[PDB]
Parts: structure tokens; sequence; C-alpha cells
């Protein structure tokens, strides 16, 4: 839960 | 530049200490989230009190470490830019747009990359520094032949070096370069320095045009901005979905950070993880989420750095064959899922797996390299050509 | 899965460790029965030990779970065999092998991890009175390992 979220598919 | 004894690392921290007791004042209330200075300033601290330890009577070979010499200078220099930043700004530091504000925010940055650097340098507390391992190994061989087992080099010694091998057209450029590999801000190069760079601009061969691509020529590089300004910046852009800008991340350095905005409206960022910039710049534009950098209709394009020198193939060795046999396999085998070839190499380390079980690994909240588990700075694919 | 399974179970007919063996049940290549001989730096030495080994799916990203199947006296093992040893949690990583994992349960009956016991009870008897402990681990060998 750092901000960062998972790369656009 | 100057020795170092434990009079002045008792000076540096009367200093932080200032710096920090500014930094409580109730009317400030700096935004808790990195580069966020009431952490950075204790684990530096932190950091060096333990260094201090582990060299507890060597403290003559210590004071004589040309780095530390160079941390402590550069860290006096800043906390004290810092202190006069305050002094000088006086009441315009409580207002979140001031030029003084964003100068704290800059120096949020550069504490938060000194105490990496730091880290990176003396690990455990132990100096690490000649044994530093450069993640990518073109760049590994570039630092090793100009530079030896230095960790450090002043910026002229670092700019004539690496002009050798990739040629600076100019001053500018020059400028431009140093301003966007001096992260310490110290006028010198860290071996540490050297790793984030040329992990971030990767490869190697084209370091100095992929570095202009991305960063010189490209509206869409921030350059010491921080996850929430990258928020601000792109709130003016919240009606125009595919608008995208990019920076450093803080929190894992050598990496990059992308901010976006989405088909309904939020700002969101993400990382790119062993995956070089440009090939997510190109898929994000082709599959309609990075179109239009820092809010312009023109997007470059970075099909002309998409064509490198392919890394060669490893080629296992009539000697290692015969040891795979009397093993009962073949060295070219993911010796971990055992039904791969290995394609990837793990760096610095070197290690070589296949990529399908370095993605489950890393998924699966494991970390590190699965056979020496020191950390994996980098991956570079390739293709081991076997004995047969 | 499978074939990382299957070569493990090669290597380990290959190089077999010491006072351990290991295979499958039946067809299930994910169902392994193992024996460890307890060592003779331990109170089961000359006692004989059975284990389960359970391979997920998961293999090998997530480790297997280990048992003991046999009753053993230990601070780290309790009343259902189940092991409190560090690789088989939050140290596990893919490259380990199972003759690895057996090996170190071995080192963990030569010289038990009080500092972390599965059985509070006899945790505080290994660290008070060591030849209490010595002496009913003795007897439990004595009864189900012999
Ligand atoms: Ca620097
Ligand atoms: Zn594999
Ligand atoms: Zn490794």
């Amino acid at each position: 839960s750092d901000g960062y979220t998972p790369e656009p598919a | 530049p100057g020795t170092v004894d434990k009079k002045m690392v008792e000076k540096c921290w009367k200093l932080m200490d200032k710096v920090v007791r500014l930094c409580q004042n109730p009317k400030l209330a700096l935004k808790n989230s990195p580069p966020y200075i009431l952490d950075l300033l204790p684990d530096t601290y932190q950091h060096l009190r333990t260094i201090l330890s582990r060299y507890e009577g060597k403290m003559e070979t210590l004071g004589e470490n040309e780095y530390f010499r160079v941390f402590m200078e550069n860290l006096m220099k800043k906390t004290k830019q810092t202190i006069s930043l305050f002094k000088e700004g006086k009441e315009r530091m409580y207002e979140e747009n001031s030029q003084p504000r964003r100068n704290l925010t800059k120096l949020s940055l550069i504490f938060s990359h000194m105490l990496a650097e730091l880290k990176g340098i003396f690990p455990s507390g132990l100096f690490q520094g000649d044994t530093f391992r450069i993640t990518k190994a073109d760049a590994a061989e570039f630092w090793r032949k100009a530079f030896g087992e230095k960790t450090i080099v002043p910026w002229k010694s670092f700019r004539q070096a690496l002009h050798e091998v990739h040629p600076i057209s100019s001053g500018l450029e020059a400028m431009a370069l140093k301003s966007t590999i001096d992260l310490t801000c110290n006028d010198y190069i860290s071996v540490f320095e050297f790793d984030i760079f040329t992990r971030l601009f990767q490869p190697w061969s084209s370091l100095l045009r992929n570095w202009n691509s991305l960063a010189v020529t490209h509206p869409g590089y921030m350059a010491f901005l921080t996850y929430d300004e990258v928020k601000a910046r792109l709130q003016k852009f919240i009606h125009k979905p595919g608008s995208y800008i990019f920076r450093l991340s803080c929190t894992r350095l050598g990496q990059w950070a992308i901010g976006y905005v989405t088909a309904d409206g939020n700002i969101l960022q993400t990382i790119p993880h062993n995956k070089p910039l440009f090939q997510a710049l190109i898929d994000g534009f082709r599959e309609g989420f990075y179109l239009f950098p820092d809010g312009r209709n023109q997007n470059p394009d970075l099909t002309g750095l998409c064509e490198p020198t392919p890394q060669d193939h490893i080629k296992v060795t009539q000697e290692q064959f015969e040891l795979y046999c009397e093993m009962g396999s073949t060295f070219q085998l993911c010796k971990i899922c055992a039904e791969n070839d290995k394609d990837v190499k793990i760096e610095p380390c070197g290690h070589l797996m296949c990529t399908s079980c370095l993605t489950s690994w890393q998924e699966s909240e494991g970390q590190g390299c699965p056979f020496c588990r020191c950390e994996i700075k980098g991956t570079e694919p390739i293709v081991v050509d076997p004995f047969d | 899965a499978l074939k990382r399974i299957h070569k493990e179970l090669n290597d380990l007919a290959r190089d077999p460790p010491a006072q351990c063996s290991a295979g499958p049940v039946g067809d299930d290549m994910f169902h392994w029965q193992a024996t460890i001989m307890g060592p003779n730096d331990s109170p089961y030495q000359g006692g004989v030990f059975f284990l389960t080994i359970h391979f997920p799916t998961d293999y090998p990203f997530k480790p297997p779970k280990v048992a003991f199947t046999t009753r053993i006296y230990h601070p780290n093992i309790n009343s259902n065999g189940s092991i409190c040893l560090d690789i088989l949690r939050s140290q596990w990583s893919p490259a380990l092998t199972i003759s690895k994992v057996l090996l170190s349960i071995c080192s963990l009956l030569c010289d038990p991890n009080p500092d972390d016991p599965l059985v509070p009870e006899i945790a505080r008897i290994y660290k008070t009175d060591r030849e209490k402990y010595n002496r009913i681990a003795r007897e439990w060998t004595q009864k189900y390992a012999m």
C-alpha cells in the first residue's frame, strides 16, 4: 500500500 | 575534502536535529509520504550511528575513506542549506506553492537519495563501496575499466571518462546530464549513482541517445518530482484521459514511476518493473493509456531506440556439459521449474532462469534471487546455446 | 510442479541424505513419505521417524507441507506433527530441495530453537532442566520411535 498500482493492461 | 573525526559526526547530528525541529513546526504540516523529512533525517542518523558502532577503534580508517568524507561534507552542506532555506523563507514556508516550499521538496528528494546511497555503500554499516555490484554488466565493465574499484569520482573525471565512450556533444548537454545523474547534488558521481542512472537509462549501448530521447527532448519527463507533485500536476488534466508523465521513483531508486489519467478521471501511478521505460511508453501509447505527455497532443516516437544491439548468447562449455550430464540433465534448462530453457539473467548476481519462474516467484511475494537471494536490481533477457 | 517434483525425486536417489529418505506414496507425486533416523547428537538417537510431505500446486514458489507422522518429544514439534522451521515458512526459496529441508529438520533435532516454541510446556523444560528433557525425549523414542 505504497501508492503504486499495477501497469495498465 | 576534510578528515572525519567524531566531533564532526557530532556537528552533523546537531545540525540534522535543528532541521528536524524546524520541520516539526505545526504550521508546516508536511505530508507524510516519500520523500518525508521526518523519516529521512532520523533514519540517516540511525544508519550513521550504525556505521560508527561497526568502526569502533577503527575510527582512524573510517575517517580516511573518501566516500565517507564526501558524504559527511555534502550532508553538512545540505542540512545547512535547509536551515538557511527556512531562515530566509520566513512565513513563505507555509504557502504550499511558495518557491521556498518547492526548494524544501527538492531537498526532501535529495535527502532521500543520499540515504539510499548511504545504505547502498554501507549496507550493514560496513563499507562495501569497493565491492559494490553495478546492476547492468556493460555499465559494470565501463566503470571498472575506467575507475577501478573507486566508490566515488569527481564530476569532471566522470565526464571525461564517459565522453570517451558516449560522446557528450556540448556544454549545455553536459550540464543537463550532470543535473540528471548527480542525485545527491555533490559534484561527485558515486558508483551507486552510476548504477541508478544506467538502470534508468539502459541499454548501456544507447545510454546517451536513450537519455536524450527520454529526458532531454521529452515533454513527459519530470526531474526531481514527487509522487504528490505528480498528482497535483496531472490534476489540471483530469478531464483529458491519456495524459501522462514520469519521474524517478524515490522509494525504489533506478525504477521509473508513471503517472497517468484514466478513462474515468483518476490519476494513478505505476512502476514498470524489469521492463525498460521506452517499451512501457510504446505499449502504453499503443494501448491507449499513455497518450498526451504532460498533456501535450504530440507524443514522441521512441521506435528510434526500439532497435538495440542484442545481448549475446552464453554458450555452455565442454566443462559445464559433462557436469550437467553426470547430474542427469542439461545446463541450459531452468533448474527451478525443470520444464523450460533459461531465458533470463538476474542482475547483479548473474543467476539464470526462465521468466515464468521469475514472474511466479515475484507475484508470490517472494523477494530476491531464488538462488543466492541477493536483491534483483535488474533483468537481462538471454538465450543459451547448448554444447549438445 | 510435476516435472520439478519428478526431478527432485531423481536427484534424491542420486545423492541420498544421511539419516534421511523420501518418496511418493502410490501414484500421487504430490504426496511423499519420508524417514529421518534421529541423529546421534540427539536424545532421539537410534530412533526412526516418519514424515509426510505434501506439495502444493504452487510448488516450488510455496514450500511443501512437512509433518511428523511418528510421535516425538520436542519443543518445535507438536502433537500434530507440525514443525516450526523457518525454511518451511518465511525463509523458503524455490531453489531449495527436499534434501535440504530434511537435512535441516535433522539439525533442528540436534539443536532445537526454543526461542520460538510450538509446545510452550516443553520449551520451558529444555531451558530449565536439560536432563529432564533428554530423559522424556529418550523415553518417547523408546516408546514411539523404537
Ligand atoms: Ca552526486
Ligand atoms: Zn523455469
Ligand atoms: Zn542470484
